[PDB]
């Protein structure tokens, strides 16, 4: 069903080598290539495999000491682990060419903590300019322990131990099936036993594998601990990107709330109990994931110190706001400019750019890191290498915890407070002389659930014999949200002839009241659907635009088994290649109602100014000097959003078939 | 050196049949005889094979509505689950004879939930009079999931999926060895990986597989939900047993505190947060156990109703105390009567005898059940069959939770309050005419850790082939457990007139935390009973010698069920598994010593064995005396009116040899 890209022979050889490191991630095949290359790899005598000598020797000092042991949980939020992951990434990134890169990777895949390897290896592939174009397995196929609820994981573990189904018919009743000599396990989203509250209404978005992958992808595309100088001109906009990402995400998430009768994201206080608990079905074969009960007191003895830190980190920000202008971190900052937006984002992410340095240093403490440690509820790590995990310890599980949206809602609000310093758009900056939208029409917008498979073979262990054949075929089936394709047609009257930018946004039409939202208090609640350039004709014309073409949404990842078959034909999937860090299509729309749920479609047309000729860290970076989210990057005066080149359309989002996903997983 | 006992081929056959139910407990060998029987067994048709018409019909009405399904976790603390468990218990218990019992169990094994089955089966075997003398294996061999952390379990799982080791020497680094055709896994206590409060000092005790198995035996010998009518004499003494069991357990535990420098069991309030959390490292095939963080507020919205219940339950008692004499539960109770201890204990356990009924009913809300739920910190059950387990939903795991000891300390203390209504014994009742203890001498008391293995095979799933060939016993867990060297006690007594006598041995602390000597007035409930016996006194001077391993209140380790098969081939069964099932393990007799020698005291009481007007032989071969349990420390004492010539307090010191720390035994080199 998917867009393909023709791909030559050199590429296929390289892509295959790359993907082969993601097979049976959790054990070592004594007969696989990677193993022999790892053994043949004298790390000692090959300084000249690397661009950077310092990076080489740095890693060696560390490696003579010792790294995180195999099998333990890896998380980039713990200091010593991060420093080790960064050293290994430096190695991957400074590899002279693809050969040295492969060897290093084989070496690491054999002698190192697998989680740490996967983390570093992912990022390296995305960042190395000679690997820029190659494809990666979806995060749920590489780390399926972070995307599988415990019940399913155990069902698989016991099937492996049994060497298959004793009796097909008991198995069937447990949602276990044979298909083409592969096992398929049906999976429910977790019940009130996992979210002991209203937030369980939404488990089908928060547990969704696309959504969690998406977040993992956004991190790997530009990690907080790294410099953004590789993207040149983009560096001046890093904080802008950080805001936009969370604002969009939270806007999307709030829409799911509204359709499930849920309202505003609750606000919290470090000095008070947090209402909404989280109980994850995940474990690290050592500790189960830390639970957070309902009405959990954040301010208990073990958190006194971290809360102190988080409290000033926030209040320092308030003091910025109060002072208008001030020196911070070298700079003299004036909150009336855009060198400001960037700073503000960088401030809140304590990323490398905030310090003007290449990598985060040992001792520069992160607000997000401690926010997450406090909200995560875990007892304090036992030592350097051993912590008790929580959902907030990983990019791939973060989106599962209600507290995650509460934490980012807090940051995003503080940025909105800053945005009140920004001067609002005027009639002249928004009006498109001689152009008018006369109508917008939209096809029926319909959501629904349907089944989706992935290979979870990575959390299953195989024998020496089986390993010789690199084995898979442990598939998880899950209902996932989705929508039917639709067309937006825009009608435009115009006087003369230029390229135009067409932008589409989705916003709520009413609050939980039933009361119309006014733009003043809604601009933050619009998420972008699309961006494209158009040749405008004199007079009357119609722009037709299908959802399947929307610039900010991707098709589903193919599993490796399918990737391998495409590669066999000279093909790869475009979206996994050209745009992995984009949200999946199926999640484009929030679950509707049979009824039809009322939202609004915002259609913007403005003149196109041919600019930037760049090299993109995200697909959110479109070749335009306008802000991200423009014209909804800042406070609005509602009376300038009546230009003829704007159209707000009421749309209703329908739903079809079963409303509850669990009815998709019932036996006979 | 295992105390043996000889048996006939009729026994061996029944015994092999009983034991068959404990093999591969989570699976069916559709080849085994138990299957053929089980599959086709018609219960309605066999109604005439049961002592109780209506228990069969009650069961069959229950069974047609449907029982708890397979695989889900069973716990007796939930209404619908209990009632199914009891319903099945009755069926087992009223089976005409062994044949009927056996066929019935076959059916239950094939068709019912396995924790439900096992729970009922276990009790049935202890309860059926025609099964007295039979052996059941160790609860840790039956429910190995309950007796081990996630870490070991995952290693075990990993090894089964790979069908062995990819790398012998990497396995060794993980504490995984192959000896013979067995996989041995070393295992640490949870503090080697988790130290979230001071209570983690005691995990060699609270995680001890023996201690936990002990509590499950205690529950199984007399379930709270069942009358004790079957034990005759014990009925008017049930409450006293309940108190005595906890009082003892808590004295023993408190001792482990002192040697680890931790002092008194902390008090709590239903209205305040509780300090010490518990972070279970145990896995349910369906879910993780619930965690209680430190400073958990007991009184949050979800508990408002449960706490109103606990509070009135407590206050009603404070009112009984204030009233002294009153009619409760259709009985006039008087608090100056020592026999009121029956009612007191029954009231706190909310057991069937409190109501004078066969089986407790749903609407008779239990205090312990609701304390366990409140302290368990779980979210509310999803439905009748689906709950989030905590250590306290199971007898096998309760001792792992510091909050367990705080709960029962709480209840014991309230009982101590009532004890204040009892008159302290005078000189006259305690004085042995013409008998005097002149000396007591003890051999060095030393503790040490030594490795212990058990069959963990039930935690693992085998293939159809492996189930056929019966290679189903190959997983052992190696774990250091506390132990002690054998030691003697010499009692030297003078008596002018020959006569029969009881000798009693008690262990106690010597100092509080401030290092002030224990007065008896305050500390009579911190005495732990080591031994009960009788001897013949003669005119003149006698020497009485008693070895620690003749101590009646303790037993040897169970042997693995595999070794029981070896022995049954010779016509033998290990004695301590048969009639000493539910005593504490000997190895845990003494608290872990210190290397300088920790100060305790030994109390030795000698009094006349007059006749045996009334003696316990029903549940416990315990008080062959008209004497209260823990006599003479069963009520408040007066230092001055207490000491007589036939008592001796001796200062004793508890040593430790070898490694102080269990984890030191699991280091690979
Ligand atoms: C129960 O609980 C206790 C306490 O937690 C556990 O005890 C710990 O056991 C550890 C071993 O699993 C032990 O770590 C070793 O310490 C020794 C002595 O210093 C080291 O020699 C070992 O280092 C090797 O492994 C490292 C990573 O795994 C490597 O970084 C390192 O390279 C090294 O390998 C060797 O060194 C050479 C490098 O030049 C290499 O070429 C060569 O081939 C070697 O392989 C471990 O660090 C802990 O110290 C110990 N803790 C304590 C306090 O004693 C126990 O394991 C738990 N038991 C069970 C069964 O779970
Ligand atoms: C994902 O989540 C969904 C929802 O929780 C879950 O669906 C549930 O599945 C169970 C079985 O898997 C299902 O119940 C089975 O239910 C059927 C239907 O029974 C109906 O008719 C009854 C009268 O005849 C009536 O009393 C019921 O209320 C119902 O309308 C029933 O035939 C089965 O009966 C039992 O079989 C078991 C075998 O284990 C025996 O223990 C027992 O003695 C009975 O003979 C059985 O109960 C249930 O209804 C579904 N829940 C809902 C809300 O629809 C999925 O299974 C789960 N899927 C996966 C893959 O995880």
């Amino acid at each position: 069903e998917f867009k393909t890209t023709p791909v030559d022979a050199a590429f296929v050889e390289k892509q295959k080598k790359i993907l082969s490191l993601f097979y049976n991630v959790n054990e070592i095949s004594y007969e696989a290539e990677y193993y022999k290359v790892a053994q043949d790899f004298n790390i000692e005598a090959s300084k000249d495999c690397y661009t950077n000598m310092k990076a080489y020797e740095n890693f060696m000092m560390m490696y003579k000491v010792g790294f995180l042991p195999k099998n333990l949980e890896f998380s980039i939020f713990y200091e010593k682990m991060r420093e080790e992951a960064i050293a290994l990434f430096k190695l991957f990134y400074y590899a002279k060419d693809f050969e040295c890169f492969y060897k290093t990777a084989c070496y690491a895949r054999v002698y190192m903590n697998q989680g740490m390897f996967l983390y570093a290896y992912y990022i390296a592939i995305i960042q190395r300019s000679d690997t820029a174009s190659f494809v990666l397995p979806a995060p749920y196929e590489a780390y399926p322990q972070y995307f599988v609820n415990m019940e399913v994981k155990n069902k698989m573990d016991y099937v492996k131990m049994m060497d298959g189904c004793l009796d097909e018919k008991i198995c069937y009743n447990y949602g276990i099936i044979k298909e083409n000599e592969q096992f398929v396990m049906y999976a429910n989203y977790s019940n009130s036993l996992t979210y002991p509250n209203n937030e369980d209404r939404i488990a089908y978005l928060t547990e969704d594998v696309g959504l969690n992958a998406y977040y993992y992808y956004f991190h790997s595309h530009l990690p907080f601990w790294w410099n953004s100088g590789k993207y040149g001109a983009f560096k001046e906009r890093r904080g802008e990107i950080y805001f936009f990402f969370y604002q969009q995400l939270l806007a999307r998430y709030y829409m799911e709330r509204l359709t499930n009768g849920l309202g505003k994201i609750p606000e919290f206080s470090w000095y008070s109990p947090l209402r909404t608990g989280y109980l994850p079905p995940f474990n690290s074969f050592y500790y189960p994931f830390a639970q957070r009960s309902n009405d959990y007191e954040l301010h208990t003895e073990k958190n006194y110190e971290e809360i102190r830190f988080l409290d000033i980190y926030e209040k320092t920000f308030f003091q910025y706001l109060q002072q208008g202008h001030f020196k911070a971190f070298d700079k003299k900052i004036d909150l009336h400019s855009s060198k400001a937006v960037n700073f503000v984002g960088n401030y809140w992410q304590t990323n490398a750019d905030l310090f003007e340095e290449d990598f985060l240093q040992f001792y520069q403490r992160s607000y997000e890191v401690n926010a997450r440690r406090v909200l995560g509820a875990a007892p304090k790590p036992f030592n350097q290498y051993t912590f008790i995990p929580s959902a907030l310890d990983f990019y791939q599980t973060s989106a599962r915890d209600p507290a995650f949206y509460q934490l980012y809602k807090r940051i995003v609000q503080y940025i909105i407070e800053f945005k009140q310093y920004q001067v609002p758009y005027t009639q002249e900056a928004l009006h498109f002389v001689g152009l008018k939208i006369s109508d917008v029409k939209v096809d029926k917008m319909v959501t629904f659930f349907d089944h989706f498979d992935f290979d979870a073979f990575n959390t299953v262990y195989f024998s020496k014999e089986e390993l010789k054949s690199s084995p898979h075929g442990y598939k998880v089936r899950q209902p996932r949200l989705n929508h039917k394709p639709f067309t937006v047609t825009i009608d435009i009257k115009s006087d003369v002839a230029t390229n135009a930018v067409v932008k589409m946004f989705l916003g709520p039409k009413y609050d939980e009241n039933g009361f119309p939202f006014s733009l003043e208090d809604n601009w933050m609640n619009f998420y972008e659907l699309d961006w494209f350039v158009q040749k405008v004709n004199p007079g009357q014309s119609q722009i037709t635009r299908s959802s399947t073409d929307f610039a900010f949404f991707k098709e589903d990842s193919l599993p490796m088994a399918e990737i391998y078959k495409l590669l066999d034909q000279g093909k790869i999937p475009t979206d996994m290649f050209n745009s992995s860090d984009t949200m999946p299509s199926r999640l484009m729309l929030p679950k509707g109602t049979y009824d039809g749920f009322p939202f609004q479609l915002f259609v913007f047309v403005y003149p196109y100014e041919p600019t930037p000729k760049e090299s993109e860290p995200f697909k959110a970076v479109v070749p335009d000097n306008k802000p991200f989210g423009y014209p909804f990057d800042r406070p609005v005066l509602p009376q300038y959003f009546k230009q003829p080149n704007m159209f707000f359309k009421k749309v209703l989002v329908y739903h079809e078939g079963e409303l509850f996903p669990y009815l998709f997983n019932i036996p006979h | 050196t295992i105390k043996t006992k000889n048996v006939d081929a009729v026994f061996v056959e029944k015994q092999k049949k009983i034991l068959s139910f404990f093999q591969d407990v989570s699976q069916l060998n559709t080849d085994d005889e138990y299957y053929k029987i089980g599959k086709d067994y018609d219960i309605e048709m066999n109604m005439d094979n049961y002592t109780n018409k209506k228990a069969v019909e009650e069961f069959l009405k229950m069974y047609r509505t449907g029982f708890m399904p397979k695989n889900l976790e069973f716990s007796v603390f939930y209404d619908k689950m209990r009632d199914e468990a009891i319903a099945l218990f009755h069926l087992f218990y009223y089976a005409k004879d062994f044949e009927t019992f056996y066929k019935t169990a076959c059916f239950a094994r094939v068709h019912l939930n396995q924790g439900q089955f096992l729970y009922a089966f276990y009790i049935a075997v202890i309860q059926r009079s025609d099964c007295h003398g039979f052996v059941v294996p160790a609860p840790y061999e039956v429910y190995p999931k309950m007796f081990m952390n996630m870490e070991v379990l995952q290693k075990i799982y990993v090894t089964k999926m790979q069908d062995g080791l990819i790398n012998p020497e990497a396995a060794a680094k993980y504490g995984i060895h192959k000896e013979n055709d067995y996989f041995v896994y070393k295992a640490n206590y949870s503090n080697a990986v988790l130290y979230n409060n001071e209570e983690q000092r005691l995990t060699y005790f609270t995680e001890d597989i023996g201690m936990n198995a002990y509590y499950y035996y205690f529950h199984s010998h007399l379930p709270f939900w069942w009358t004790s009518e079957k034990y005759g004499a014990l009925k008017e003494r049930r409450g006293e047993v309940y108190f005595y069991f906890y009082q003892q357990l808590l004295a023993r535990y408190y001792f482990e505190r002192l040697t680890n420098g931790l002092g008194k069991i902390p008090e709590f309030s239903w209205y305040s947060p509780i300090k010490t959390g518990y972070y279970p490292l145990m896995l349910t095939k369906f879910t993780p156990f619930a965690q209680r963080p430190d400073y958990y507020n007991l009184h949050t919205e979800e508990n408002y109703e449960r706490v109103r219940f606990l509070d009135t339950y407590e206050k009603t008692f404070v009112q009984f105390l204030q009233k002294d004499h009153f009619e409760a539960f259709g009985q006039k109770i008087d608090f100056h009567d020592p026999k009121a201890i029956n009612f007191v204990g029954n009231y706190w356990q909310d057991n069937a005898d409190l109501y004078g009924e066969e089986v407790t009913k749903d609407y008779q809300r239990s205090y312990e059940v609701f304390a366990r739920r409140v302290l368990g910190a779980a979210p509310m059950p999803f439905d009748k069959y689906t709950f989030m387990p905590s250590a306290m939903d199971f007898y096998q795991t309760s001792l792992r939770d510091p909050a367990f000891y705080q709960l029962y300390n709480r209840i014991v203390e309230y009982i101590v309050e009532f004890k204040q209504y009892l008159k302290p014994y005078t000189q006259d009742k305690l004085y042995f005419d013409g008998v005097k203890i002149t000396d007591v001498k003890v051999d060095k008391l030393t503790t040490f850790f030594e490795n212990f293995e058990f069959d963990a095979s039930n935690s693992v799933y085998f293939s159809k082939e492996e189930i056929k060939n019966n290679h189903v016993h190959d997983v052992k867990v190696r774990q250091p457990r506390l132990n002690h060297s054998p030691f003697n006690v010499n009692i030297e007594v003078d008596s002018n007139v020959a006569s029969d006598a009881v000798v009693k041995i008690f262990l106690a602390p010597k100092y509080d935390d401030n290092g002030i000597p224990l007065t008896l007035e305050d500390n009579w409930m911190k005495f732990f009973e080591l031994d009960w016996f009788t001897t013949k006194l003669t005119a003149g001077q006698n020497k009485i010698i008693r070895n620690s391993n003749e101590f009646v209140i303790f037993k040897e380790d169970s042997v693995p069920m595999t070794e029981i098969m070896k022995m049954l081939d010779e016509g033998k069964v290990p004695f301590d598994m048969s009639e000493e099932f539910c005593y504490m393990p000997k190895r845990l007799m003494l608290p872990r010593g210190t290397e300088g020698g920790f100060p305790f005291q030994l109390f030795v009481f000698v009094y006349p064995f007059d006749n045996k007007g009334k003696d316990l032989a029903p549940f416990e071969s315990f008080v062959l005396d008209n004497k209260p349990l823990g006599f003479p420390l069963d009520r408040p004492v007066v230092d001055a009116l207490f000491k007589v010539p036939n008592m001796y307090f001796k200062d004793i010191f508890i040593y430790h040899e070898g490694e102080r720390f269990p984890y030191k035994f699991n280091i690979p080199s």
